[PDB]
RNA sequence: UUGGCGGAAAGGCCUUGGGUGCUUGCUGGCGAAUUGCAAUGUCAUUUUGCGUGGGGAUAAAUCAUUUGUAUACGACUUAGA
RNA sequence: GCCCUGAAUGGCGCUCAAGCGUGUUACCUAUACUCUACCGUCAGGGUUGAUAUGAUGCCCUGACGAGUAGGCAGG
RNA sequence: AAGCUCGUAUCAGUUUUAUUAAAAUGAAGAGCUUUUAGUGGGCCAUUUUUGGUAAGCAGAACUGGCGAUGCGGGAUGAACCGAACGUAGAGUUAAGGUGCCGGAAUACACGCUCAUCAGACCAAAAGGUGUUAG
RNA sequence: GGAAUACUGCCAGCUGGGACUGAGGACUGCGACGUAAGUCAAGGAUGCUGGCAUAAUGGUUAUAUGCCGCCGUCUUGAAA
C-alpha cells in the first residue's frame, strides 16, 4: 500500500519486528527502519548481554577474519537478526536484503516523512506488565558502541524543531477546524451528513 | 472412410440473465475500446450480448453489444420504458466510413434516452464521468 | 463442551434374581459413546461386575435447570497421579454444573498434569447459601458493590501497520 | 445504569428503558462512528459520485473563507 | 482523473510447495485488502494477468502479457491460489500483478 | 523573483511580488463511433551513442634520466623546460 | 503442577512465548486415498450365410501395474 | 511348467460349543502326482525366560521391521511415524506442522515459569525464606 | 400455563459463485414431460463469436530464476 514503508524501531522487539519485517521484504514490499538504538529486547540485561557475550566466542576458533566478525551498532544487531531469517547465499534473499535500510535515529530525508509503528511487536502490547526488558542502547554500548553519546546528543536536535513544526501544523489545523466548524450545517454540508461524509 | 458424428444430446436454452441486470439499468464497462465509461443498458439480444447506449451525446459512447460477463450492474435505473429497441438485432451489427444509417437511429434513440437522464440531478454528469478506482478501495467491498 | 449423563446398570438379570440394585451415577462426558465407555471403567474400580455380564438400562441428557443463575459449586474429585489417588476438594463459580466441571479438568491439567482418564469426579454439589464457602478465591467475587478494572487491554490488530501507536487504556 | 445484582430479563429491561441507555448511547462520537461506517459501506457508485461533487463544493466554501 | 486502474492490484509471493518439493503448475497471489478466505471468494474466477517489459519489440509493442485465472482460496489470510497458461519464471516473486474485475457477477 | 530554514546521508523544505494556463464553485453550445463482444492494447523508470543549437574550462600519471630515509626480486621514497 | 543446585531446540530466534499441560475451531501436503484421460498384462464375453485391415483380425466389460538372484514372453 | 480330477462341503495365518459334527464371514484360485533355476548372511525390536557382578547384559527359543525398497515427516541420519510405486489432470487426507528460512491461523479458551548457557534435547535420594493448587 | 430458541438427524427441498475433465463417434436400451403429435438435462459437448493474412502458440539450445540432487565389483546389520 505504501512504496516505501519507514517502521520506528522504539518500543519494538527485535525477535518480532524483524520476523514481521523479513516476511515483507520477500514480498516486494520495500522497508526502511529507523531508531534502532531504542529497540528494546526481553529480558533484563545481564541475560541478553552474557548472550551477545556466547555468540562472539564462538566466531572461529582459529582465525576471526576467515570467518564472521561482530558488529557493534545497534543497525547491525538488527540485521543480524533479520538476516538469519532470510534465505541469504541465494538470489532472492540477497535481492530482498536490498530492500532494506536501517538507521540509528532518524536520518533525512526520513525525518520529513511519517514514519509507522508494527503493533504486533510492540513491547507495551506483548510484554506482561512489570516484567524487565533491555534496551539496545545499553547492550550495543557495553559491547564496544562508541557512537551513543553521539546519537543521543544530536537526537534532541532532532526532537527540536519539529515540535516547532508540529506547533505550526497544530495552529494550521486550528484555522482549518474553524474555517471547517463555521462552514458547517450549511446546505451542502448538511447534504453530506446525509450520505455519511 | 469417414464417419459420422453420434447423436449429440444438448439444447441451447435461453440465456438466464442474471436478476441485477434489468433494462434501463446503468453498467459499467470493464474492458474494451469504452473501458471505465458509465453506460446504459438497453435491451437483451438474441446473441446474449446486451444492447447499451451512452448514451452517445452523453460520454460519446454509440449503439454497441457489450458481454454481460465484462460488466458490472449498478442499482441507478433510468427510465427506458418509452425508448423504441425493436429495430436493433444481430443482422444491425453484421460488419462487412460510418454508416448513415447509424448515425440516425443513435439520434433517435439518444432523444428518448436523453429526457428521462434529465430528470434526476446530476446523472448526466454521473455518466459522463469515467469509472476508476482509488486507492484504498476495495470491490468485495464496494456495493453495486 | 462436555455433557451430563445419567447412566445406570444391572449386571444383567439371572433367574431368581430379578431387578438388581441397578447402581446409578452421573458421567460428563462430550457424547453417549464417550459416556459408556467411563460408565464401565468406574463400575470395574468399585462394582466387579464386568463389561460382559452388565448392561445399560437407559441414558438420557441431563441439562441445567436455569443457566442464568450464577451458582457456587462445591465439588469433590477423585484423580489419579505418579503417586495413589488422592482425594480432592474445589469450589468453582459458574453458571451450570457441565460448565464448572469444564473449567476443573483444564485447571487440574495445569495445576496438576491431570487427564480426563486419570480424573475421577465423585459429587458436585450447589453451594446453596452464602458464607459456606471456604476457598478465598471464592469469597473473593462474593463482596458487595465488587468493581474492578481491566487495566492494559490490548486490541487484537487486523493489519500489519498502525499509524496510530495504540494505547492500552480502557 | 443502577442496577441490581442477578437482575432478570424483565428487570434488566424495565431498568434498560428507564434508564433511556439507548438513547445516550446514540448521542455520542463513539456510536454515532459506528453509524458512519456503515452508512459509507451502502452508499452507491451514484451515491458515491455525489459525494465527490458536494465534496468540492464544500471545499471551494471552505477554502475561500480561508485567506482573509 | 487521475487514477485509471480498473483492476485489484497484489503480488506473487512463491509456488505451492511442500517443505522441500514444489508445484511450479500452481501459484500463489495475495491481493490487497483481503484478510480472510471469506472475502477472497468474491476474487474466485476472476482473470490475473502479469505485465513485464521486454526490450525486443514483439507484434508492434514491447509489453508481454501472461494470463491466469484465481482458482481456488489459499491459507486462512486470505491467500489465494492461481494457475496460468505458462506457469510464472519463479524470478517475479514479490513483483505486483493485476487481477482484474471480470467475468463479473454483481 | 524576495526572503528564510535544513550538514546525519544537508542535495531538500518553506514564503513577498507580479506573469501566464486550468479551475468540475455554478449554467450552457459541439466531437467521441468501424479498437466492430476483451486481449497491459503500448501513456513511467536507470544507462549509452549518434545529432544539432547555446555555454565553460582548456591537465596530469606512467616509462625514461637520476636517487636512497628504500631495497632479497618486485615494490616504494627523492630531483629536473 | 512449574523453577535453580543436586556437576560439564536446525538456524534466526522467543517470555500473558514463538516454552510447559489440556481442550475447541481454520489450513499445506505423499507416488496414500476419491473422480477422470492414456500404455500394457490378466480374466470374462460378442464375432461367418467372413468384413477389402487378413479371426495372430475387429471389439465390450473389471481389476491390476514395486522389486535383487532367477524364469518366461515381446521387441 | 504340463497333465489329471474337480468347481467348488474345495478350503481359510479368521470368530464359538465338543470330546472332531455344525454355525458366520471370504473365495470358483481347491486336490494328486510328474520336474526344477536361484536359495544355507543374518541385523534390530517383542515375548517365555534361566544365569549376575560395580557393570552391563550373556544365553535357549517364539513373533514382528529390515534383508530385494521407492514416497512425505523426523533440521541429516540402518532398525523411528504414516504410507507398498504404470504416465497424467482434478479434490480430501496419514504422520508433521502453521513467527521467518517453510507451503499453513503472531487462532481461541483455561492455568503454569524468571532460569547469571531456562524451556523447547540418568548419577536426581534429597537441598532451596522459589512459585502455584491441595 | 403456552410459545419458541439452541443441539442432533432427514429432506428422492430450493438457489448461486469458483476449479479440472469434453473421453465415445449414423439409431438400436433404461427413463421423464405431453391426451397425442413430439420434446428432453434420458448408455460421454454442443450453439455462436474475436484476433491471428505482420500469420504465430509452439519445437531445439545458452543463460537466469524457486526447489531437489562420482561411478563399476564385494563384504557384513546397512552405511562402511
Amino acid at each position: 500500500v505504501e512504496p516505501v514503508v519507514v517502521i520506528d524501531g522504539k518500543g519494538h522487539l527485535v525477535g518480532r519486528l524483524a520476523s514481521v519485517v523479513a516476511k515483507q521484504l520477500l514480498n516486494g514490499q520495500k522497508i526502511v527502519v529507523v531508531r534502532a538504538e531504542e529497540l528494546n529486547i526481553s529480558g533484563e540485561f545481564f541475560r541478553n548481554k552474557l548472550k551477545y557475550h556466547d555468540f562472539l566466542r564462538k566466531a572461529t576458533a582459529f582465525n576471526k577474519t576467515r570467518g564472521p566478525f561482530h558488529f557493534r551498532a545497534p543497525s547491525r544487531i538488527f540485521y543480524k537478526a533479520l538476516r538469519g531469517m532470510v534465505s541469504h547465499k541465494t538470489a532472492r534473499g540477497k535481492a530482498a536484503l536490498e530492500r532494506l535500510k536501517v538507521f540509528e535515529g532518524i536520518p533525512p530525508p526520513y525525518d520529513k516523512k511519517k514514519r509507522v509503528v508494527v503493533p504486533q511487536a510492540l513491547r507495551v502490547l506483548r510484554l506482561k506488565p512489570g516484567r524487565k526488558y533491555t534496551t539496545l542502547g545499553k547492550l550495543s554500548t557495553s559491547v564496544g558502541w562508541k557512537y551513543e553519546d553521539v546519537v543521543a546528543k544530536l537526537e534532541a536536535k532532532r526532537k527540536v524543531s519539529s515540535a516547532e513544526y508540529y506547533a505550526k501544523k497544530r495552529a494550521f489545523t486550528k484555522k482549518v477546524a474553524s474555517a471547517n466548524a463555521t462552514a458547517a450545517e450549511s446546505d451542502v454540508a448538511k447534504q453530506l451528513a446525509a450520505l455519511g461524509y | 472412410d469417414v464417419a459420422a458424428l453420434k447423436k449429440t444430446r444438448k439444447a441451447a436454452r435461453p440465456q438466464k440473465l442474471r436478476a441485477s441486470l434489468v433494462p434501463g439499468t446503468v453498467l459499467i464497462l470493464l474492458a474494451g475500446r469504452f473501458r471505465g465509461k458509465r453506460v446504459v443498458y438497453l435491451k437483451h439480444l438474441e446473441d446474449n450480448t446486451l444492447l447499451i447506449s451512452g448514451p452517445f451525446k452523453v460520454n460519446g459512447v454509440p449503439l454497441r453489444r457489450v458481454n454481460a460477463r465484462y460488466v458490472i450492474a449498478t442499482s441507478t435505473k433510468v427510465s427506458v420504458e418509452g425508448v423504441n429497441v425493436e429495430k436493433f438485432n444481430v443482422e444491425y451489427f453484421a460488419k462487412e466510413e460510418i454508416k448513415a444509417e447509424r448515425v440516425e437511429d443513435q439520434k433517435v434513440v439518444d432523444k428518448a434516452l436523453i429526457a428521462e437522464i434529465k430528470k434526476t440531478p446530476l446523472l448526466k454528469q454521473y455518466l459522463s464521468a469515467s469509472f476508476s478506482l482509488k486507492n484504498g478501495d476495495k470491490p468485495h467491498m464496494l456495493k453495486f | 463442551h462436555f455433557k451430563e449423563y445419567q447412566v445406570i446398570g444391572r449386571r444383567l438379570p439371572t433367574e431368581s434374581v430379578p431387578e438388581p440394585k441397578l447402581f446409578r451415577m452421573r458421567i460428563f462426558a462430550s457424547n453417549e459413546v464417550i459416556a459408556k465407555s467411563r460408565y464401565w471403567y468406574f463400575l470395574q474400580k468399585l462394582h466387579k461386575v464386568k463389561k460382559a455380564s452388565g448392561e445399560i438400562v437407559s441414558i438420557n441428557q441431563i441439562n441445567e435447570a436455569h443457566p442464568t443463575k450464577v451458582k457456587n459449586f462445591g465439588v469433590w474429585v477423585r484423580y489419579d497421579s505418579r503417586s495413589g489417588t488422592h482425594n480432592m476438594y474445589k469450589e468453582i463459580r459458574d453458571v451450570s454444573r457441565v460448565a464448572a466441571v469444564e473449567t476443573l479438568y483444564q485447571d487440574m491439567a495445569a495445576r496438576h498434569r491431570a487427564r480426563f482418564r486419570s480424573i475421577h469426579i465423585l459429587k458436585v454439589a450447589e453451594i446453596e447459601k452464602t458464607a459456606d464457602v471456604k476457598r478465598q478465591y471464592v469469597k473473593q467475587f462474593l463482596t458487595k458493590d465488587l468493581k474492578f478494572p481491566l487495566p492494559h487491554r490490548v486490541q487484537k490488530s487486523t493489519k500489519t501497520f498502525s499509524y496510530k501507536r495504540p494505547s492500552t487504556f480502557y | 445504569f443502577a442496577l441490581p445484582r442477578g437482575a432478570r430479563t424483565a428487570t434488566v429491561s424495565k431498568k434498560w428503558a428507564a434508564a433511556a441507555v439507548c438513547e445516550k448511547w446514540a448521542a455520542s462520537s463513539w456510536a454515532k462512528k459506528i453509524a458512519q461506517r456503515e452508512r459509507r459501506a451502502a452508499l452507491t457508485d451514484f451515491e458515491r459520485f455525489q459525494v465527490m461533487v458536494l465534496r468540492k463544493q464544500k471545499r471551494y466554501t471552505v477554502k475561500k473563507a480561508l485567506a482573509k | 482523473a487521475e487514477s485509471h486502474r480498473l483492476y485489484v492490484k497484489g503480488k506473487h509471493l512463491s509456488y505451492q510447495r511442500s517443505k522441500r518439493v514444489n508445484n511450479p503448475n500452481v501459484s500463489l497471489i495475495k491481493i490487497e485488502g483481503v484478510a480472510t478466505p471469506q472475502d477472497a471468494q468474491f476474487y474466485l474466477g476472476k482473470r490475473i494477468a502479469y505485465v513485464y517489459r521486454a526490450s525486443k519489440e514483439v507484434r508492434g509493442s514491447k509489453i508481454r502479457v501472461m494470463w491466469g485465472k484465481v482458482t481456488r482460496t489459499h491459507g486462512n489470510s486470505g491467500v489465494v491460489r492461481a494457475t496460468f497458461r505458462n506457469n510464472l519464471p519463479a524470478k517475479t516473486f514479490g513483483a505486483s500483478v493485476r487481477i482484474f474485475l471480470y467475468p463479473s457477477n454483481i
